[PDB]
RNA sequence: AAGCCAGAGGAAACUCUGGUGGAGGUCCGUAGCGGUCCUGACGUGCAAAUCGGUCGUCCGACCUGGGUAUAGGGGCGAAAG
RNA sequence: AGAUCUUGGUGGUAGUAGCAAAUAUUCAAACGAGAACUUUGAAGGCCGAAGUGGAGAAGGGUUCCAUGUGAACAGCAGUUGAACAUGGGUCAGUCGGUCCUGAGAGAUGGGCGAGCGCCGUUCCGAAGGGACGGGCGAUGGCCUCCGUUGCCCUCGGCCGAUCGAAAGGGAGUCGGGUUCAGAUCCCCGAAUCCGGAGUGGCGGAGAUGGGCGCCGCGAGGCGUCCAGUGCGGUAACGCGACCGAUCCCGGAGAAGCCGGCGGGAGCCCCGGGGAGAGUUCUCUUUUCUUUGUGAAGGGCAGGGCGCCCUGGAAUGGGUUCGCCCCGAGAGAGGGGCCCGUGCCUUGGAAAGCGUCGCGGUUCCGGCGGCGUCCGGUGAGCUCUCGCUGGCCCUUGAAAAUCCGGGGGAGAGGGUGUAAAUCUCGCGCCGGGCCGUACCCAUAUCCGCAGCAGGUCUCCAAGGUGAACAGCCUCUGGCAUGUUGGAACAAUGUAGGUAAGGGAAGUCGGCAAGCCGGAUCCGUAACUUCGGGAUAAGGAUUGGCUCUAAGGGCUGGGUCGGUCGCGGCCGGCGCCUAGCAGCCGACUUAGAACUGGUGCGGACCAGGGGAAUCCGACUGUUUAAUUAAAACAAAGCAUCGCGAAGGCCCG
């Protein structure tokens, strides 16, 4: 598994063509989002509700956007 | 304090043996283990890796000697005859 | 139980012992742990200035 | 307390059956067969004792898998030969030809002398 | 293993290719690693130096000698010999060399062999002392050691 | 044992399809004289040649 | 055991003492290997050689798996046919 | 009628010998015609981590797993079974084989041989069938240009086929779930190695800057010329790539045994916080259980360096348990590299686990709540990593395979959004064949058998203790070893005790008994000076209550002269005979009190001395009556032999 830290290439990372889905885990201090890549699994996390949430609505269409809860 | 009389490093073979032989090999263990100085390098830090094999710790230099002391009585007197004979042929 | 009692000192004895005092407590063990704490004391003393380098030495041998 | 069983076929504690205790998330201590110690390379010289610096100490045949920078030294037989030995074979190479340049001048005034 | 003399690996270069040649010399007597050999007819007298007897001069000894001209060295390789060069007669092209057996031959001028003694010194001085260092020794060699009368 | 070749695997195959009673039907052949399976094995009582 | 440190006694030569060190086909003794005695048990046995206690050795000429080589007047034998 | 006759059958013996090695069973119930033996529950015990536990190799070959039967078999029985019958069960790129060579085996050439053949393994061989390189052509064809094909030139010693290890070498798979029986193989999720990509999959790198004539307010633009096979650091070396062949060099693969230390982990121990149990006659904030984070990445600790720079050290210094190191560059200061199995992070909590509940889908990876916490110690045990030593007339594999360097034959473009090329990032495709169940032993193997024998390994808790000893216990396992019941005669086998005497017994102190641990004393003759030696001999040993000694961490200021109740410099001070607080292992010594003199209270655990003979010692030996004084041994001595040779095979 690979961890990205800044949002710009969480979302260029999401929008390639192998990535299969994109699972949002709500933690108690955090959001993770975990796109499935053909070769990674990558994860970033967010601190903050209200970037996450940015990032939700940001969140290229066509990918499953599958929530884990 | 002094722990053997006389047998030294020839203690750890015991009562066996026979003292003649352990007296003869007392004097091979010293000269076998003993740490010459290089002539090299100038370090007292050549001594025996295998028979007739010398080794210094320091320099890494490996010298062909004898098979207990560092340079044996023959081959001393061989090497300098052999400087006299090449100090005749040039002469 | 017994092992609070035994750090009092009781159940130790001369007849609860088996062990020669060289297998209860090591010689070697002992002057290991001993060098180390007055080697301890010794550098520490030099790097506080109390002694120089030359009482150090001396006492170091000693 | 658990005790522990191998996971493979070999029974026998050879050089190639070496293993680590490990905790899975699953909470039991396993085994997991550890691949073996490797060795940086040993200087060319065959002089000096140490091994080389700057060099990924791994199995031979994870050589091939590995990035160039990672198995070598940017310097004359850096990655071969160590920085002190190459110092020294420098200046050796330098004042041999040296020498042979003064045994040259050194016959042809010589000859010049006759 | 099994030799009481040590061996040295002697590096030369090709003289018709680009290649290195290593050699097993049997080690005389007071060479070191780092030191240049020479051999051939205008080798210079030097412990480790290899060159042919008829060129030696009359009182020489020499560590691993030729018995046929030709051959590599089959003479003096036990650890602390050394045959001596006792004359010549360069009509027929003979030398008479003295044997560590004490036994004189005479051979071809053109033999080579090792300058000086071979290295390994006095190891028959040291007693065995044990019937565990006598198997030792004999381990590396052959089955030859329990000697039952 | 675990580790086996491919030839000892066929051998022990044969062998163990052989080894099963004769159909009950055979019994009622005509002129069949025979009563049961004589060459049956067992792993324990007889040790196959191999 | 060697090697090393300190102290003391000495006019010297040197000696003595206390530590440290950890050698050895070293000793006691497990496992292992072996097999002394009871001339014990058993002796149509558990066993076509086993069992109990007692024993020898236990860093080495040590114990042991697998792979190999040596074949009958031949092998192999620290040797008892 | 005979032949210790051959084959087959049958008696007495005889309901006899016997079903006695490894402590042990009991109560109730279920099923069932039937229970000492099956199953469940409750007790009492045993193995006691060097197991009667959990898993493998060899070997076995279906014994594995369900259901059923009750003939035979399981030396009593059986409702049970490793029996019988019917069905079922072994899933792989990454676990092995496969590949490599080892000791060795073995063709071909050659030699021998009546001959099947056997000798030999580089030797009496024209033993390379390969290659990016250049040329000559076929333009084979998307005939631009690049790929094939034939020949020639040049280069090319594995110098020898081949086989040989399921423990050696050998790239790369882990976590969770799942079955009646399979899983590192199935499912779920995370990776990873190797091979391929011609038409080139995408990016990034190469690589895109200077000079001059000008335009142009500047900036910025047009033309021409010139570079451009990366860059940084004094250095160790670093950065994401970093053109390059034949050839050459080197490394890794690739090394013994033993000692002593140090780091890390797993386990063990202690102090708390939860959750669930246990005791509660009295006491017990108590006792027990439980309290995760894989590979692979990134970062940071930690360990190591015989790596670098400054500098120049005797009044020598640094330093270890030991050592050892230094003008060939110490100490000190600053750096670099390797390992990083430890911690954090992605994986990751969504899983797992512990508890508390709620639904149903006859046999839900169901749903939900809470928790999965904070610490401290160590000559502890086991792995592992490292450092430094010792020992050798012993020096402790090879080869596949992979890599780095040297060199520069070549190739690439004319300044373009460029080329050759790329060990950089991501993407695409594939990994065939065989093995895989189970037992692995007081019942799945060998010994005629469910045989007290034999049979190679891995893991390893608490107490006592020197201890992997013995004894007791927890996890896990079992039912006492192919039967039970009732009695307690002789004789036995195994184990004890015995007044007084103490070897009078006997061939003979055979057997048994005495001694035994540790502490403090004390130790002779003789000696090869090492030993003898635990010589011999003597005293002590419990319990309880104390005392003393033996460590580690921090903090050692005289203060507003001031504001970033807190600091940047200093007017403003003297722990310097060292204090203050905090924390923590066992060990040793001394004392008092005390018990019916008993205290190594079980377990563990040398009888001793004086001589004689032999063998020096340690070692070995007649598997199955001889372990010895026999053999071996080091030491001593003799003999042959300079290779067309000595000894030996054929
Ligand atoms: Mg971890
Ligand atoms: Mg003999
Ligand atoms: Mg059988
Ligand atoms: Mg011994
Ligand atoms: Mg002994
Ligand atoms: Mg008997
Ligand atoms: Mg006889
Ligand atoms: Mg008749
Ligand atoms: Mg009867
Ligand atoms: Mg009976
Ligand atoms: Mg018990
Ligand atoms: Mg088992
Ligand atoms: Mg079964
Ligand atoms: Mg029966
Ligand atoms: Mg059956
Ligand atoms: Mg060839
Ligand atoms: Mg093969
Ligand atoms: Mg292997
Ligand atoms: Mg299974
Ligand atoms: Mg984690
Ligand atoms: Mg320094
Ligand atoms: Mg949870
Ligand atoms: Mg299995
Ligand atoms: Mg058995
Ligand atoms: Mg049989
Ligand atoms: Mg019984
Ligand atoms: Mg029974
Ligand atoms: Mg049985
Ligand atoms: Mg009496
Ligand atoms: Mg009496
Ligand atoms: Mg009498
Ligand atoms: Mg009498
Ligand atoms: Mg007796
Ligand atoms: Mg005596
Ligand atoms: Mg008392
Ligand atoms: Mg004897
Ligand atoms: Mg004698
Ligand atoms: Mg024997
Ligand atoms: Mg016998
Ligand atoms: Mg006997
Ligand atoms: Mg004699
Ligand atoms: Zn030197
Ligand atoms: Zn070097």
């Amino acid at each position: 598994p690979r961890k990205i830290e800044e949002i710009k290439d969480f979302l260029l990372t999401a929008r390639r063509k192998d990535a299969k889905s994109v699972k949002i885990k709500k933690n108690k201090d955090n959001v993770k989002f975990k796109v499935r890549c053909s070769r990674y699994l990558y994860t970033l996390v967010i601190t903050d509700k209200e970037k996450a949430e940015k990032l939700k609505q940001s969140l290229p269409p066509g990918l499953a956007v599958k929530e884990l809860k | 304090a002094k722990r053997t009389k006389k047998v030294g490093i020839v203690g750890k073979y015991g009562t066996r043996y026979g003292a003649s032989l352990r007296k003869m090999v007392k004097k091979i263990e010293i000269s076998q283990h003993a740490k010459y100085t290089c002539s090299f390098c100038g370090k007292t830090k050549m001594k025996r890796r295998a028979v007739g094999i010398w080794h210094c710790g320091s320099c890494m230099k490996t010298v062909a000697g004898g098979a207990w002391t560092y340079n044996t009585t023959s081959a001393v007197t061989v090497k300098s005859a052999i400087r006299r004979l090449k100090e005749l042929k040039d002469q | 139980k017994n092992t609070l009692a035994r750090r009092k000192g009781r159940h130790m004895g001369i007849g609860k012992r088996k062990g020669t005092a060289n297998a209860r407590m090591p010689e070697k063990v002992t002057w290991m742990r001993r060098m180390r704490i007055l080697r301890r004391l010794l550098r520490r003393y030099r790097e506080s200035k109390k002694i120089d380098r030359h009482m150090y030495h001396s006492l170091y041998l000693k | 307390v658990q005790r522990l069983t191998y996971r493979r076929r070999l029974s026998y504690n050879t050089a190639s059956n070496k293993t680590r205790l490990s905790r899975t998330p699953g909470n039991r201590i396993v085994y997991l067969y550890t691949k073996k110690v490797g060795k940086a390379p040993k200087s060319a010289c065959g002089v000096c004792p140490g091994r080389l610096r700057g060099v990924r100490a791994v199995r031979p045949k994870v050589l091939m898998r590995l990035s160039k920078t990672k198995k070598h030294v940017s310097r004359a037989y850096g990655g071969s030969m160590c920085a002190k030995c190459v110092r020294d074979r420098i200046k050796r190479a330098f004042l041999i030809e040296e020498q042979k340049i003064v045994v040259k001048v050194l016959k042809a005034q010589a000859q010049s002398q006759k | 293993p099994g030799r009481g003399a040590p061996l040295a690996k002697v590096v030369f270069r090709d003289p018709y290719r680009f290649k290195k040649r290593t050699e097993l010399f049997i080690a005389a007597e007071g060479i070191h690693t780092g030191q240049f050999v020479y051999c051939g007819k205008k080798a210079q007298l030097n412990i480790g130096n290899v060159l042919p007897v008829g060129t030696m001069p009359e009182g020489t000894i020499v560590c691993c000698l030729e018995e046929k001209p030709g051959d590599r060295g089959k003479l003096a390789r036990a650890s602390g010999n050394y045959a001596t060069v006792i004359s010549h007669n360069p009509e027929t092209k003979k030398t008479r060399v003295k044997l560590p057996s004490g036994s004189k031959k005479v051979i071809s001028s053109a033999n080579r062999a090792v300058v000086g003694v071979v290295a390994g010194g006095g190891r028959i001085d040291k007693p065995i002392l044990k019937a565990g260092r006598a198997y030792h020794k004999y381990k590396a060699k052959r089955n030859c050691w329990p000697r039952v009368r | 044992s675990s580790h086996k070749t491919f030839r000892i695997k066929r051998f022990l195959a044969k062998k163990q399809k052989q080894n099963r009673p004769i159909p009950q039907w055979i019994r009622m052949k005509t002129g069949n004289k025979i009563r049961y399976n004589s060459k049956r094995r067992h792993w324990r009582r007889t040790k196959l040649g191999l």
